[PDB]
RNA sequence: ACAAGAAGCGAACGAGGGGAAGUGAAACAUCUCAGUACCCUUAGGAAAAGACAUCAAAUGAGAUUCCCCAAGUA
RNA sequence: UCCAAGGCUAAAUACUCCUGACUGACCGAUAGUGAACCAGUACCGUGAGGGAAAGGCGAAAAGAACCCCUGUGAGGGGAGUGAAAUAGAACCUGAAACCGUGUGCGUACAAGCAGUAGGAGCCUCAAUUUAUUGGGGUGACUGCGUACCUUUUGUAUAAUGGGUCAGCGACUUAUAUUCUGUAGCAAGGUUAACCGUUUAGGGGAGCCGUAGGGAAACCGAGUCUUAAUAGGGCGUCUAG
RNA sequence: CCACUGUCGUUGAAAAGCCAGGGGAUGACUUGUGGAUAGGGGUGAAAGGCUAAUCAAACUCGGUGAUAGCUGGUUCUCCC
RNA sequence: AACCGAUGCAAACUCCGAAUACCGAUGAGUAAUAUCCGGGAGACACACGGCGGGUGCUAACGUCCGUCGUGGAGAGG
RNA sequence: GGCUCAAACUAGGAGCCGAAGCUGCGGAUUUGAAACUUGUUUUCAAGUGGUAGGGGAGCGUUGUGUAAGCCUGUGAAGGUGUGUCGUAAGGCAUGCUGGAGGUAUCACAAGAGCGAAUGCUGACGUGAGUAACGAUAAUGCGAGUGAAAAGCUCGCACGCCGGAAGAUCAAGGGUUCCAGUCCAACGUUAAUCGGGGCUGGGUGAGUCGACCCCUAAGGCGAGGCCGAAAGGCGUAGUCG
RNA sequence: UUUAUUAAAAACACAGCACUCUGCAAACACGAAAGUGGACGUAUAGGGUGUGAUGCCUGCCCGGUGCUGGAAGGUUAAUU
RNA sequence: AAUUCCUUGUCAGGUAAGUUCUGACCUGCACGAAUGGCAUAAUGAUGGCAGCGCUGUCUCCAGCAGAGACUCAGUGAAAUCGAAAUCGCAGUGAAGAUGCUGUGUACCCGCGGCUAGACGGAAAGACCCCGUGAACCUUUACUACAGCUUUACAUUGAAC
RNA sequence: GGGUUCUAACUCAGGUAUAACAAUACCGAGGACAAUGUAUGGUGGGUAGUUUGACUGGGGCGGUCUCCUCCUAAAGAGUAACGGAGGAGUACGAAGGUGCGCUCAGAACGGUCGGAAAUCGUUCAUAGAGUAUAAAGGCAAAAGCGCGCUUAACUGCGAGACCCACAAGUCGAGCAGGUACGAAAGUAGGUCUUAGUGAUCCGGUGGUUCUGUAUGGAAGGGCCAU
């Protein structure tokens, strides 16, 4: 039948977690040699997706 | 156009706001990491219990209460977090 | 749905990451509390089917 | 130079030979629309497919077709 | 695991020019087929092609013998038929726009969205012991008062749209999903296709919930990162 | 057979005409009949002219209910 | 030229320097508060009158900001 | 308008007018507050301008069950008045018209509500009894017929064409041709007249034309060639 | 000759001139090809382009872009 | 100058007076030799300028004839139109008023004229802008394709 | 590895027969060429599909578009104009870290060349200098200037804040490991600070047990770094 039709993009850079949605940052993959070892460091790793943006997120992707 | 004396001078940019100033004035409660002044220079020094960063912004080392003095032989102002 | 007017949509700022595992699902994790709608007492994975 | 057939017409459904563009992508060329519209050939009450030079990787299954899930998942 | 370069093979599947039976929270003459009617007609086009309008007397024609006016016309009035004839064939009902006739009141010295709030007079009905009220019609005179819609910062606007009336005309349907309400069950809830002597009953395949962390392996009320058992991230301590 | 000028006509007698004049009038003439060339094609002594009162891409049907960040419209009532 | 003494001026001058405004604390009274989470929006053409300015000519029913009131979406005098 | 020891100006003072502001009286309504407690009741407090827009409560219409019910020829629906009731959408009753259907209550489903879209269809207005009545070749009179004659028939006269506005055809049309009869519609007026209606009649070929024989341009084209298919071309021929 | 239907002209055509292509299954054009036109023609012919009777005439520039000729060298596809 | 902007260039002619015309000058914004230069008889419903004749073109219109217009009889449209009890002025106002304010004037209704206004009617401005609109055209814009051309392989072989 | 020749493929829009077109036979002429199929480079407005920005006192033209500093900016932040003025798209293995040490610009006087000013000596001299780079704010504990040793221009992080629609950006004590300098307490996660920058996709490279489509691998993918 007719289904709704995940955002297979959004889904590959959004992951369920219990309480929201978790992602990866920006501006990390290339030219890092200017930025300093703290923006190395604190952009490597997961953050949450905003509650601003996140029923968005519900909308491109309605099944996870 | 007459008279002629017009002509285009190009000074039409800017750069962005720095939001700098007192964010925490004397006498309120203080957490140690909060910051109090973000600044250009040393218009305000760190007293004690106040540390200063490589931007020269002064933070709280330890809880307490921010406190603003002008004190020292140069006349400088003070920013200082007294553990009250 | 991805669209907001014309900068580059959320989606599209982030990087994609992660791979899809094709043992995850295949693995089911069960509960305790579940336990209640075997029928017998031996519990393996035809049991749990 | 002698017998038996065919021709043409007429709904949709089938099989096959060719095959767009409007549109969407907030432009547009990859892509989409869509193997769709249309054109053409031809059959039967259906057609096609159909018995493994097929899957599977479990304790294996056992042609083709159609429906509900698997799953808007990989 | 199976043996291409040989050929076949029913059923479950797709469909309706049609034939029959039956059905409808489908329409009822601007609807429903374009077409209820002599419709793919009239009409338009060289042609391919496009494409209307148009139903109803009455139960029965009993469809008005005869007479009268008129041109042996139309039309009508009698008579007659009929329950009904302002049911008389343009025929059931007969709205509105629009056009007449009659009655009452007002109106020919007064300036404008035409009404509204007052208000004299006149006319007409019902009571009343007889001009006293009440109902209806009219509106001299006074105050106030620049239509409606749309679009706009802002419209009486000299910005848009509408000549009027009647009829029709624009947030739907199918599926997926989320939240809210309500109902049933409830750590469980629910079946789908199908079968069925068919809204029952069966069918548990599947789906959601009950656990998370991590890219993942993996571990699991923890888990990830890390050399770290530190720190920190994400989770934890029910209702679906 | 044309169509240079003017008036008229412009809800016309006429969706291009009448009237008064005007040009060619044995020629690269005019005309009847039949036939040929078809749409990104034709034909064009060339004006993007003409191709059935349609031409910088005919007409009809179909894709098609093309799309329209634009304009218009959007129908009963009351309460917060 | 400077240096001294009188004497003015400046958005990108300051030896100075308010009122307000803003950030806190404490305290009464009054108040249909503030905050967070979720369902549904609309709006992102604004206008004028003050006040402080830039621009213009201290022109504009001009224009661009800040700030208040009104209109928008508000009749009444 | 008019105003001059003001009806101007300045400084004071006292009255009064003046708004949908406030108060007074009556009524409704939202939210919250003490309780027979779901509007079961009496109150109190603060509110009740409003576009976009959000929330809440309802009215009416068509259809389904309720309904083999109830109502209805002692008159259904619809139409048209009147009275009455409700905050409203609207309800109820009833006079007349009408002549055969309607539908309480509660649920349920919608082709569910129109003034606008230069909306669609039909009908009818205004302009307005206005412009115009289609070549300025032209008519006058006497009789006839007739309901009626400027327009028809006949007569006398007048005017126009006469390389046509006269005749013969082809094309095209198809009965328009002739006679009798009728005048509703058609004819831009009237009509007794007509290319109008109705009813009859009328077209006679060896020599005129077609058909026929022959061929042009150009078609089609056994076999033939070419091309996914459809088809394109082409010889002999066969049409034209 | 032309803008049928606001432009008839200085616009188009034209005889004439020049360049250039083409040796015949010609170039060139229609076509998918067969088949055609060119042409039952043959360089005094046929096509394309420009100019436009006639009289006097038609100067300089080959750097660019075309066209024609040449190949020493550089670079260079499939393929292997 | 069908080219010349400055520009009505300057000088000469023509006229009483000539931004046009003709002749010449050359200071050619920005002529020029087959997108031909300069002339040229004849030709042209070709452009410009100038004369004679002739005139209602005009001073300055008059008279007359016919067809309408006007009246009567018959037939009988049109576009438009929210509704109208539809006046002037000075103001005001979404900024040019029949409709608002103040004021002035005006008894009710036709007919023949007229066109100053109703931002009069007609055609969802063609000018201008906008829309991630359209079409057609151009090119050393991009990306393709037809056609033409190159080579390799195949049809395709033998000998020196 | 190139040419010459031959005929038998192939071609004839040549002749003779076959009524005609075509085909076939023979003769003649070419001939492994031509021509065609596949692949390939070139050319290719002949034709198709399209694109050709925005701001803007109308549009075009010109200018602008990101970042930093000052003013506008109304004494917290923020705040517009095609408002007024300037800079950036880097540099540096020392111009970073640390320990130690130092103080400038000028003016006058004296002094060989030698002056107005080179170098030297003296006296005043809170910066009238410097700070790599514009400007602002800072700078004596110097953030300015030298010397020795060095690599903290680390790795894992980070309580807490500023700023912020998001995506981003900024500051940061403290903890663990390994160091550098110092006698040590200590200081050091680049530079006085604020400009020196660019998401995702895709592709490359250095690592990694994470995965690895029957299984073992591998390919590919994932993670960390670039």
């Amino acid at each position: 039948k007719v289904k709704m039709k995940t955002k297979s993009g959004a889904a590959k850079r959004f992951k369920r977690t219990a309480n929201g949605f978790k992602r990866k940052q920006a501006f990390k993959s290339h030219i890092l040699t200017k930025k300093s070892s703290k923006r190395i460091r604190q952009l490597r790793g997961l953050k949450m997706v905003d509650k601003s943006d996140e029923a968005a997120v519900r909308r491109m992707c309605p099944y996870i | 156009a007459h008279k002629k004396a017009a002509g285009s001078s190009r000074n039409g940019r800017d750069s962005n706001p720095k939001m700098l100033g007192v964010k925490i004035f004397g006498g309120q409660a203080i957490v140690a990491g909060n910051i109090i002044v973000r600044q250009r220079g040393t218009e305000f020094h760190a007293g004690a219990g106040v540390g200063m960063g490589r931007d020269h912004t002064l933070f709280a080392l330890n809880d307490g209460v921010v406190k603003f003095a002008t004190k020292g032989k140069f006349n400088r102002r003070y920013v200082m977090v007294e553990e009250a | 749905a991805g669209f907001e007017g014309g900068q580059t949509p959320l989606y599209r700022r982030l990087p994609k990451f992660g791979f899809t595992s094709k043992m995850a699902m295949t693995t089911a994790e069960v509960r305790l509390s579940e336990l209640n709608k075997v029928e017998g007492d031996v519990i393996s994975v035809a049991t749990l089917k």
